RNA sequence: GAAGCCAGAGGAAACUCUGGUGGAGGCUCGCAGCGGUUCUGACGUGCAAAUCGAUCGUCAAAUCUGAGCAUGGGGGCGAAA
RNA sequence: AGGGAAGUCGGCAAAAUAGAUCCGUAACUUCGGGAAAAGGAUUGGCUCUAAGGGUUGGUAACAACCAACUUAGAACUGGUACGGACAGGGGGAAUCUGACUGUCUAAUUAAAACAUAGCAUUGCG
RNA sequence: GGUAAACGGCGGGAGUAACUAUGACUCUCUUAAGGUUAACGAGAUUCCCACUGUCCCUAUCUACUAUCUAGCGAAACCACAGCCAAGGGAACGGGCUUGGCAAAAUCAGCGGGGAAAGA
RNA sequence: GAAGCAGAAUUCGGUAAGCGUUGGAUUGUACCCACUAAUAGGGAACGAGCUGGGUUUAGACCGUCGUGAGACAGGUUA
């Protein structure tokens, strides 16, 4: 279940994007930001246990090792695989391009 | 803090506490303290043999189980050269336990009177009316004593007690002598 | 003193007055949602403690 | 340590060591001599009247609570 | 998940631990029933001279309940208002 | 929408949690509890696998026949949602208070009131 | 005489004085208690997280009313009536005086006044 | 309008009610904080709108008083 289904769409609530968690696992510089941004202290486990794919937290190995086999990772992990959508692809959509001379 | 006072002024505090509180817990703790300090030093006695047989003596009908052992520790520890002097008091306060209601003060007393007796038989023996008191207690507290009506006669380990003290007694009465 | 702490509160090794609550907050389960330690409320369990003397302290009096 | 800090308070004024209990209380004896004397000082007035005051949580009415036994 | 019981590992024994079995408790969540906590509740010449809605307490008992009978006013009856 | 008690005497009211499986669970304690403490990970569909049985018949540790519901594991697959409606604990830190279960003012007060076990006293052979 | 887990009450002794009772006055001891509050609760209170239209600050939708129609159809209340301003000694005015003024018959709301609380 | 009123910021006084004069904290019981141009003062009540205290029917507890029924110096709950 979602905690608080009425208010799942507000801003407040608003969860990490797919192709944010694409340039961190392609790049640990992105991560290493999304990690500064928060207050290791106020982490699940110390921030120790941190799932990329799912961009979640968790208190220790063994809920991290549940997690890994659970539908929800399963999920992140086809739709990594499928690919996030991104701004190049909506202009390989619309068939327009940049031109830099 | 009470620590400015010295191990006299503690003996005979402790002491007064031992015979004057109202609190059985009080006077146990006390006579305890005074058992342990003649035990480590027969020496660390300000008030002396004699008033502390004075003081504690009375405490033998006290209604406090734990009190009366203590009391019987502190007459076990209580060196037995200066016990032997005053008998003759000692076992009029034996008599009066013994002559007490309580049956479990009747039972302490005569183990009081089991201390006595291996300290110092001869003087119990020997003293003015301990012999002829003692049995005429004896004889009462066990009901053994010689207008158209008849009386009924009068538990257990109290009673295999008291004919145990009263057979050591007439042994060291009759104790061969040489 | 540092051990009365230690022995009321059965941990040792912080380092600092935020990391005494942090550990006290894991240890006993003050945790808000999130997994985050309630820091607050672990030190208003403190307080509460040593105004009702359930941690030993006093004031040394004054040398003559 | 309480006992230094009597002395230092005895050096002002007249004062007493107090564990405020109903079932376990200690001074109380002394504090009942202590109002007994100043009663005896002022038996020229019908009664006498001993109000308490200090900070929060010191103990006023826990003392009055073992003062009364009730 | 209480006694009682079974097996295993120890322990000289007594006992200790583990896994079971069992189904106790004026125990607990909760339907009916019984009751009546809360709502700027509905209703206020109302459906009703005390009703209706949501919510709430209890639910294997000091539980709920019928019929027959007993106690009758300077009286009865009252876990007592 | 954004903010999240700034409202109000007062979070009144509403919202939020909720079933089941698994990890885990503190102070205090009359050792019985607290405890569903707290805090977390999951739940659809489809196709499979594995385990848990009965009857009859002279290493039978085997043949034949029959049977229904649970439990665990795996792949694939839809997704904004998977206890998809219904149903269904918000939780915690403390203080006062009555031991608890129970009972009463039908028609304004359900309570620190009453009762209760336990304790003590009195009269009577 | 006895009795305080009866109601109650919270010190004692000595000196002085010597009918009876009182008091006064000194002196002196002046103490029972220091190093299980669980569980349960429609009991009362404060705070924290979550949470949200409680609020900023209101907007919109649905049903049943209210509305109109056909039929049916009361009651409360009622001295007579109902626009105000100033004065009307008894700090009262809807009627009197002096002014403002003032145009049939009506419908839906409304709560200032009158009226309306088994008031 | 006046003032060592240089400027800036003002202070005192005058005509003026046209136009505004806020958001919060604190109930172990009226003052603080901030924004703002400013957070001025009153009347129409205090000579049957709603809602918190004064405030107080019937239940209950503690404190003081009373032999008592009960009352109150009072405090608390519904
Ligand atoms: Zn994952």
């Amino acid at each position: 279940g979602v905690f608080a289904k009425r208010t799942m769409t507000k801003t407040r609530r608003r969860l990490r994007d797919l192709d944010q968690i694409e340039r961190d696992l392609r790049s640990p510089r992105h991560l290493q930001q999304y990690k500064e941004t928060k207050a290791a202290e106020d982490l699940p486990g110390l921030g120790l246990y941190y799932c990329i794919e799912c961009a979640k937290w968790f208190e220790s190995e063994t809920s991290l090792v549940g997690h890994r086999k659970g539908k929800p990772h399963k999920r992140r992990l086809k739709q990594l695989k499928e690919g996030a959508y991104t701004h190049e692809e909506a202009m390989a959509a619309i068939g327009y391009r940049i031109d830099n001379g | 803090t009470t620590e400015g006072l010295d191990s006299a002024e503690l003996f005979k505090q402790n002491l007064t506490l031992a015979v004057n509180a109202k609190s059985d817990n009080q006077r146990r703790d006390a006579l305890a303290y005074v058992t342990n300090q003649l035990s480590a030093n027969p020496a660390n006695n300000p008030v002396g043999t004699v008033g502390v047989l004075t003081k504690v003596l009375p405490l033998i009908t006290d209604g406090a189980s734990s009190v009366r052992v203590q009391l019987l520790k502190l007459f076990r520890t209580l060196p037995p050269q200066e016990v032997r002097p005053h008998a003759e008091k000692i076992l009029l306060y034996i008599r009066g336990g013994m002559t007490h209601l309580s049956n479990d003060v009747r039972t302490d007393t005569l183990n009081v009177l089991d201390w006595l007796l291996e300290v110092a038989g001869d003087e119990v023996v020997s003293c003015p009316g301990g012999w002829l008191k003692t049995l005429n207690s004896f004889s009462s507290m066990l009901g053994w004593n010689p207008k158209g009506w008849t009386s009924a006669p009068k538990g257990p380990e109290s009673q295999a007690k008291q004919i145990q003290v009263l057979a050591k007694f007439l042994q060291t009465g009759f104790r061969p002598e040489e | 003193k540092q051990h009365h702490m230690e022995r009321t509160y059965e941990l040792r090794g912080w380092k600092d007055h935020i990391e005494f609550l942090e550990m006290l907050a894991r240890k006993s389960g003050r945790l808000l949602k999130g997994g985050e330690p309630d820091v607050d409320g672990v030190a208003k369990q403190v307080l509460n403690d040593f105004m009702r003397g359930k941690i030993p302290w006093f004031t040394p009096a004054p040398e003559p | 340590q309480a006992a230094a800090w009597i002395r230092i308070l005895q050096k002002d004024h007249p004062t007493c060591a107090m564990r405020a209990s109903i079932t376990n209380p200690f001074g109380r004896g002394s504090l009942i001599d202590l109002l007994r004397q100043f009663s005896v000082l002022h038996k020229d007035r019908k009664q006498i009247s001993v109000g308490l005051i200090g900070y929060p949580n010191v103990g006023k009415s826990s003392i009055i609570n073992a003062l009364r036994g009730k």
